[PDB]
DNA sequence: TAATTCCCCCCCTTCGGTGCTTTGCACCGAAGGGGGGG
């Protein structure tokens, strides 16, 4: 290809690979001969002689069409020892992004890397040794003219590459849509069949001009197209089908595989959860420890089975419309949302399951929620939807204007989903006249890891009980729970503890701590309830 | 050109662009293409390491867009302000000036070179819809707007430029900040437009503040005819957060009362030694804190803490407890019902006051969680220069102290 | 051990660093696994 490389250079003060190659079966041997004779026919590498001190080991693995086999380089030591460059790849296109186009062709460049020069002067580092058949000879040396597979700066420069060579044609042409992801073109156009097949010769001969081959093998002219791991309809797109392991013993690594499988579902089936899944992997040591099923993650995976068993398509973006995701909660920390624009015609789908904090409710799980789906639709899209939450608006009202933080949500209705969602219970702004008053202490020392945790109560009644192998927070949560099992439905509750009073204020509906939730359960069975905080030991 | 240098052991920036809307990237490409059609900027590829993100603002009742690039790594690294002299010693009369007005002086940036060797660690990436091409990189050929280098660059041209006018006018008092110029004139403000006009009129052949009504915010005791035992313990535990602020400050007597275990809703009737003891710390409240001075070496922190019903109370401090400024920013609701938002002006604003009164932004302790902030901020921001921010994670120990 | 590569996005878990202080506890980012793309 004419392109001009780009320079590359190493690190400051760094020398070229001296790694040694290591032994390849007879069968990879051959295949990497073939593919070095033909490289070397082609002038994609070069036979070196003494005069090249480096070397770095070669491999071959299978393509996706097999029969045909991709040369690698492990060129981890020059890969280290190379400067760095800045990814231009900011991330992946997605087909609910995508415009309905009456004309669809989805292009492929042939030996991509292999078909863009690499700069001269760094060359010599890419130099590798094609081992003897069995052994004897010593083995052909080469060094790369063009861009490596394993190199760290080949996908980089080949994009960069990609993007001035589309350019000219994408200037000439405005009105058809180009999605380059590497090598992968996807041409769409609202041209006639002809006229659009026309135009796309033109673009094939571009790029043969620059050098870049388009064979007829990957050169997809009838849908459904296979494009970036979706299949693309004329007005709808589905996920190419996904096969979820059948095992009957799971190993950690099968559960990690059957929950990255089902996080990709995830994408366009409503109402996937891996939440029973990912716990199976918490503690696990080995990958290949067997890991019996939970009976919770059997129900998950059942449903997630039932629900892959339908298939599910997208729609295709309609920039006249507006956006709309609505939000639903299953549970367990666990929200599904779906964005459409006309109503049970998902353009795309989702799930949000992280726990962040120690304590969280469900006002702030929906808050991340809706966080992460405006940047995921700002990423596809270019803007926010319209949100439908199963929140109240008086409920979202109180918890913004009471909360401590800044937190907002952008424009949403509140749509009536069963599992609404509320705060379970309310801290007074004022102490409760006629309701008894608690004053908590738990102290404990930092030696023997013993503390005491008790009341004193303004009509006389007073306890205390001692706990192990607690901190003094804990101590100073224990009293609050104290003080909760003893009272009635109405209660003061004087604390010294900043920590115990900002963890309550905070209104947490589901904790990580044992001694949090039964608190949270014990307030939720309150009817009053008044948090104080009293500076230290000045007085009572 | 200046040989502009990085500061020895820095390397250079490196933050990822985050993802921007629409009609932002939209903007910026055609901004893009107009810089780079003159000259300004200039297309790179990968093969630069450095980055620093960009988007778009629209300024105050505004219709055009203006493109920002966060420079705040690179003005962390950069030691420019020293081997071009930075910007002159902060005047001490812009603070107590009637009226000060901010004009947008950064497009002349654009006419001075930037050094060749330092112009790759400027390079920016416009991000694409979808993911449709790969981000489009380029780096500033001339002097960039938001780089703390730029006005150093251009202080002799900008003084240069503005000579004629400081000596025909020597009671205004003008400052330079990143892109804007902060002039301050004690005139009526028909005469300060007039004058505003006239310099306006000079840069073009070569926002109005007021920080006279600038008043701090102290911390006042509630008065009341009856006092309970939550509201004495309220008091004792203010009082005691404020002895950390004001030595001298006694809660024996008020500590003296609230011994015993009582109900918070029992009135507790105040002793004559408890009532002096409340008078004189009272008016030690009064008088502002004495002992504290800004130190030009030392960073400023501002923590901001929501009081609701859209009221923010902000602290400016090198040193914890020692408060240089303390003060509220209200927006009274008023159809706004947008956090964010407030918050987002409540920064700027503070961020105004901070570089008029020390010429320094300040670091930022946002009562906000990380992801709203970076989701939702460059929505409502209208400021070309950008704080450093971090966001506390923990309730405020203050909470309603500060009221 | 046995197979050894690169780049991008995502999720889920683990572990170490940071900050405030109640030297424990909470939060966050990077790296490991997995999924997907080329
Ligand atoms: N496993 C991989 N390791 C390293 N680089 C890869 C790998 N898969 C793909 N790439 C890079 C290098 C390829 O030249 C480029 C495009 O991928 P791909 O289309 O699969 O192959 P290709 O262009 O070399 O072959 P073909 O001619 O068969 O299309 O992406």
């Amino acid at each position: 290809s004419p392109i001009e490389t780009v320079p590359v250079k190493l690190k400051p003060g760094m020398d070229g690979p001296k790694v040694k190659q290591w032994p390849l079966t007879e069968e990879k041997i051959k295949a990497l001969v073939e593919i070095c004779t033909e490289m070397e026919k082609e002038g994609k590498i070069s036979k070196i002689g003494p005069e090249n001190p480096y070397n770095t080991p070669v491999f071959a693995i299978k393509k996706k069409d097999s029969t045909k086999w991709r040369k690698l380089v492990d060129f981890r030591e020059l890969n280290k020892r190379t400067q760095d460059f800045w990814e231009v790849q900011l991330g992946i296109p997605h087909p609910a992004g995508l415009k309905k186009k009456k004309s669809v062709t989805v292009l492929d460049v042939g030996d991509a890397y292999f078909s863009v020069p690499l700069d001269e002067d760094f060359r010599k580092y890419t130099a590798f040794t094609i081992p003897s058949i069995n052994n004897e000879t010593p083995g052909i040396r080469y060094q790369y003219n063009v861009l490596p597979q394993g190199w760290k700066g080949s996908p980089a420069i080949f994009q960069s590459s990609m993007t001035k060579i589309l350019e000219p044609f994408k200037k000439q042409n405005p009105d058809i849509v180009i999605y380059q992801y590497m090598d992968d073109l996807y041409v769409g156009s609202d041209l006639e069949i002809g006229q659009h097949r026309t135009k796309i010769e033109e673009l094939r001969q571009h790029l043969l001009r620059w050098g870049l081959t388009t064979p007829d093998k990957k050169h997809q002219k009838e849908p459904p197209f296979l494009w970036m791991g979706y299949e693309l309809h004329p007005d709808k797109w589905t996920v190419q089908p996904i096969v979820l392991p059948e095992k009957d013993s799971w190993t950690v690594n099968d559960i990690q595989k059957l929950v990255g499988k089902l996080n990709w579902a995830s994408q366009i089936y409503p109402g996937i959860k891996v939440r029973q899944l990912s716990k199976l992997l918490r503690g696990t040591k080995a990958l290949t420890e067997v890991i019996p099923l939970t009976e919770e993650a059997e129900l998950e995976l059942a449903e997630n089975r039932e629900i892959l068993k339908e298939p599910v398509h997208g729609v295709y973006y309609d920039p006249s419309k507006d956006l709309i995701a609505e939000i639903q909660k299953q549970g367990q920390g666990q929200w599904t949302y779906q964005i459409y624009q006309e109503p049970f015609k998902n353009l795309k789908t989702g799930k949000y399951a992280r726990m962040r904090g120690a304590h969280t409710n469900d006002v702030k799980q929906l808050t991340e929620a809706v966080q992460k789906i405006t940047t995921e639709s700002i990423v596809i899209w270019g803007k926010t939807p319209k949100f439908k939450l199963p929140i109240q608006k008086e409920t979202w009202e109180t918890w913004w204007t009471e909360y401590w933080q800044a937190t907002w949500i952008p424009e949403w209705e509140f749509v009536n989903t069963p599992p609404l969602v509320k705060l379970w219970y309310q801290l007074e702004k004022e102490p409760i006249v006629g309701a008894e008053t608690f004053y908590v202490d738990g102290a404990a020392n930092r030696e023997t890891k013993l503390g005491k945790a008790g009341y004193v109560t303004n009509k006389g009644r007073q306890k205390v009980v001692p706990l192990t192998n607690t901190t003094n927070q804990k101590t100073e949560l224990q009293a609050i729970y104290l003080a909760l099992q003893d009272s009635g439905l109405e209660v003061n509750i004087v604390t010294n503890s900043q920590y115990a009073l900002g963890i309550i204020q905070a209104q947490p509906d589901k904790s990580e701590s044992e001694l949090v939730n039964q608190i949270i359960e014990q307030l939720i069975k309150k009817e009053k309830v008044y948090l104080a905080w009293v500076p230290a030991h000045k007085g009572i | 050109t200046v040989p502009v240098k990085l500061k020895p052991g820095m390397d250079g920036p490196k933050v990822k662009q985050w993802p921007l809307t629409e009609e932002k990237i939209k903007a910026l490409v055609e901004i893009c293409t107009e810089m780079e059609k003159e000259g300004k900027i200039s297309k790179i590829g990968p093969e630069n390491p450095y980055n620093t993100p960009v988007f778009a603002i629209k300024k105050k009742d505004s219709t055009k867009w203006r493109k920002l690039v966060d420079f705040r790594e690179l003005n962390k690294r950069t030691q420019d302000f020293w081997e071009v002299q930075l910007g002159i010693p902060h005047p001490a009369g812009l603070k107590k000036k009637k009226s000060v007005t901010v004009l947008d002086v950064g497009d002349a940036y654009f006419s001075v070179p930037l050094d060749e060797d330092f112009r790759k660690y400027t390079a920016f990436t416009i991000p694409s819809i979808n993911n449709e091409t790969p981000g489009i990189r380029y780096q500033y050929n001339v002097l960039p707007q938001g780089w703390k280098g730029s006005p150093a660059i251009f202080q002799s041209s900008m003084t240069k430029i503005l000579e004629p006018f400081k000596k025909q006018n020597p009671d205004i008092v003008i400052y330079q900040y990143m892109d804007d110029l902060y002039v301050g004139s004690d005139l009526e403000i028909g005469q300060h437009r007039t004058k505003i006009e006239e310099l306006r009129q000079h840069l073009l052949r070569w926002y109005e503040l007021h920080p006279d009504k600038w008043t701090v915010q102290p911390i006042v005791l509630p008065e009341k005819d009856s006092w309970t035992v939550n509201d004495i313990q309220k008091l004792v535990g203010k009082l005691n957060w404020a002895s950390q602020i004001y030595p001298g400050i006694k809660v024996r007597q008020l500590c003296k009362l609230l011994r015993g275990t009582k109900a918070l809703t029992e009135v507790i009737p105040l002793t004559e030694e408890a009532e002096l003891e409340l008078a004189e710390n009272r008016e030690i409240l009064k008088e502002p804190v004495h002992g504290v001075y800004y130190d030009p070496s030392k960073d400023l922190i501002a923590e901001i803490q929501k009081q609701g019903q859209g009221q923010w109370t902000y602290q400016i401090y090198q040193e914890p407890f020692k408060n240089l400024k303390t003060g509220k920013y209200a927006r009274m609701r008023g159809a706004h019902t947008n956090d964010v938002k407030q918050l987002t002006e409540a920064v700027q604003k503070i961020t105004t006051e901070s570089i008029v009164i020390w010429g320094k932004t300040p670091k930022f302790k946002l009562p906000i969680q990380k992801e709203t902030w970076e989701t939702w901020w460059t929505e409502y921001w209208q400021a070309t220069w950008i704080p450093e921010w971090e966001f506390v994670n923990t309730p405020p120990l203050v909470k309603l102290w500060y009221q």
